[PDB]
DNA sequence: AACCCTAACCCTAACCCTAACCCTAACCCTAACCCTAACCCTAACCCTAACCCTAACCCTAACCCTAACCCTAACCCTAACCCTAACCCT
DNA sequence: GGGTTAGGGTTAGGGTTAGGGTTAGGGTTAGGGTTAGGGTTAGGGTTAGGGTTAGGGTTAGGGTTAGGGTTAGGGTTAGGGTTAGGGTTA
């Protein structure tokens, strides 16, 4: 838990350089902001289903394999980490 | 002196021909324990775990990236729009 | 005979109870009786994984409490979650 | 020891069936053992749904004047609520039918201004 | 002559008004079963099985539309084009 | 004299002012022109698939007879659960 | 310690006959463990209710083979089940 | 903003209701015109919701 | 009734004793594991690009049938004259 | 928000096994925790080089006009195709 | 679930012409890029110390199962409470 300067953790030349891995030549002004909220949003689904499967488990670490299974439940099937 | 129009697409192919993370580590796991402890403090977390997670949300951001661009290019406009990533939200149904 | 198992004394009786002076159509209850079948394959089903994944093969009344907060909302899941718990008090008090 | 007769079973206003549940679940390899506090949590988690679709599908069929529950009732009544919509967001009621909702920017004259002149 | 504009939103909230439906029964029957031909030979239909395909048909249908008009009144049309459709199966991921 | 099997005219029968009003439902005011075979093709390919299936799953259980509740669990498999019909 | 099941054995065999001099790497490994085990537990899975919706309880050849048509497209569909055809031919002669 | 407030019940006459409806509209127009009692204009069409018969 | 069938020769009938009978006439002495498959396939375009240019010189006369007097007129575009059963 | 005349489907009793909910004893099998020690999460810092931040000059790019002409908007006489009972079987 | 014989009336399918909707041409005046420069702030070594991770006997409170009784539960059956259309009134 830290102060309210991590929310704004995606600046504005690292994230163009994020966008031209897709096809992205020019973006706007808003999306540093827009695309933090999405990411918040999703961000905190992922977050609430890792809390509920290591509640399940009774654990309180969350591993890789229950962001695996909680990303496949979502419908996001990820590989490398876990099995 | 070169005119605009050629280092964007040089720097779209060095970045596509190499797989190196972008985002930083720390700054992350501060913001998911952050997150975490709203819901339930004394928490912790691992490194595979906030390794997926970043993977995770770099192929979302990826994904989404793209379909604002694919958005954006099909009504005669180069630039993408606040607006095409809320629209691009709303098709695939994610609100 | 061999009848055909569906949900309409239940559901008639809970529809009384909600509202008097009121009942069911011809398709509403076909509808009716597809929905509890859904969800009764979808709250049951991830029971057993999640007792899979910790290596256990007991589902009782965490297994299905938890499962309330991954299928239903929030609002819904907590009342879910608290009508639960009451019936599970009930029944432990007296059998 | 029979004593008289104990209504139970369907106990605090729980008309759902409490052992059906257990039945099918047994039967449906889901596991190889189950317990007795699951099939009380399942089937009051079933009627608490049923009982709010039912009286949030109620409502909205006094609305038009009719005390039968229609499809077109369930379907304007699911695609209401917000957590009803979040969890059944990819059910399809048959002879349902779509919200009743417009869209805006139809019109493309808007101002109509005057292109011609007052003097013929 | 009077200014078009609003027998298109009495059509449109009098078939929203109403439950019925706008697709024929013996049309699509002959041509799910000439589609079931190019499979396998000897196949029958019934009543509740071509009933259900055409409501997930009709349900699909209007569904498609309504992303097609939504696509083509934010990009300062009116109208839709036959690209939208296309626009709208690749990102919803169903063509690829 | 006697005989005759099936044809192809079938496949045109989505006309033109009945998908105008099929259209309205939704919130379409004005379609176009290849739309009528746009829709088409869509409509046949997406039939195309749901009728393997379902002959895929009327092969399993051995039968001839495509019924609804088969239909009704292609489309939940294929991610559709219809409602209404079946069990 | 409690050994983990993992498939690298059997995985660079075939390796080793689709390809000589040719192996596998580090996060592939697992890459392949997690996307054997993902499709392990869906054609199994179709199998049981594919069963159960006919009254049954008898997954035998035919389940798994009508299963790799829903799974599968199209070309590799019948590729899969002419060799599963082919295999409990050969299991069932000797 | 009169003539757009008017052109909507098919009057292309600026009417003092038209101008009130006008007026207690904009958000910008609100704050600067809030102690100005427009005569013969009415009030806007506001109903609570716990008046309405709901459930 | 009507036959079930309805198949309508999918391709077939041309199989072991008929593409080796064939291939043994050029030259052709043993065969491998697939040669078949799409040796009936490449058979399809042949009937396929030069039947219907038959029908359609057929549809100019308002004619339905294909005779012997326009079945050379169609080979003849593609650059193969048949002497004898065409005249 | 006629609500009514039409009017059958939602409508309260009732009801006969009745098939699943509960009982009643046996078991029996399914979670902490206290020793423990090993290695991975985290805590101060130095450098120095690619990486990043900030003005000037200007050449394409999006938008707002202007006229312009061809496609999709709205009846009309139909009269062919879509329903609406009623049995009948294989 | 198919397949028959009436029929007939709502629905589908032939002209038509006129009004506003894309499309085509010319600066336009506001709008991103870059190369020259500098001042970083993230990319790498050395630790080391506490804060977690990770296996193991041992219950007793958590469960699982073969037997009844039986309250609750599942197909039919009326006659009545608003539900669909048709002229009126609005």
């Amino acid at each position: 838990k830290v102060l309210r300067d991590n929310i704004q953790g995606i600046t504005k030349p690292a994230i163009r350089r994020l966008a031209r891995r897709g096809g992205v030549k020019r973006i706007s002004g808003l999306i540093y902001e827009e695309t933090r909220g999405v990411l918040k949003v999703f961000l905190e689904n992922v977050i609430r289903d890792a809390v509920t499967y290591t509640e399940h488990a009774k654990r309180k670490t969350v591993t890789a394999m229950d962001v695996v299974y909680a990303l496949k439940r979502q419908g996001r099937t990820l590989y490398g980490f876990g099995g | 002196r070169y005119r605009p129009g050629t280092v964007a697409l040089r720097e779209i192919r060095r970045y596509q021909k190499s797989t190196e993370l972008l985002i930083r580590k720390l700054p992350f796991q501060r913001l998911v324990r952050e997150i975490a402890q709203d819901f339930k403090t004394d928490l912790r977390f691992q490194s595979s775990a906030v390794m997926a997670l970043q993977e995770a949300c770099e192929a979302y951001l990826v994904g989404l990236f793209e379909d604002t661009n694919l958005c954006a290019i099909h009504a005669k406009r180069v630039t993408i729009m606040p607006k095409d990533i809320q629209l691009a939200r709303r098709i695939r149904g994610e609100r | 005979r061999s009848r055909k198992e569906s949900y309409s004394v239940y559901v008639y009786k809970v529809l009384k109870q909600v509202h008097p002076d009121t009942g069911i159509s011809s398709k509403a209850m076909g509808i009716m009786n597809s929905f509890v079948n859904d969800i009764f394959e979808r709250i049951a089903g991830e029971a057993s994984r999640l007792a899979h994944y910790n290596k256990r093969s007991t589902i009782t009344s965490r297994e299905i409490q938890t499962a309330v907060r991954l299928l239903l909302p929030g609002e819904l899941a907590k009342h879910a979650v608290s009508e639960g718990t009451k019936a599970v008090t009930k029944y432990t008090s007296a059998k | 020891a029979r004593a008289k007769a104990k209504t139970r079973s369907s106990r605090a206003g729980l008309q759902f069936p409490v052992g059906r549940v257990h039945r099918l679940l047994r039967k449906g390899n889901y596991s190889e053992r189950v317990g007795a506090g699951a099939p009380v949590y399942l089937a009051a988690v079933l009627e608490y749904l049923t009982a709010e679709i039912l009286e949030l599908a109620g409502n909205a069929a006094r609305d038009n004047k009719k005390t039968r529950i229609i499809p077109r009732h369930l379907q304007l009544a699911i695609r209401n609520d917000e957590e009803l919509n979040k969890l059944l967001g990819r059910v399809t009621i048959a002879q349902g039918g779509v919200l009743p909702n417009i869209q805006a920017v139809l019109l493309p004259k808007k101002t109509e201004s005057h292109h011609k002149a007052k003097g013929k």
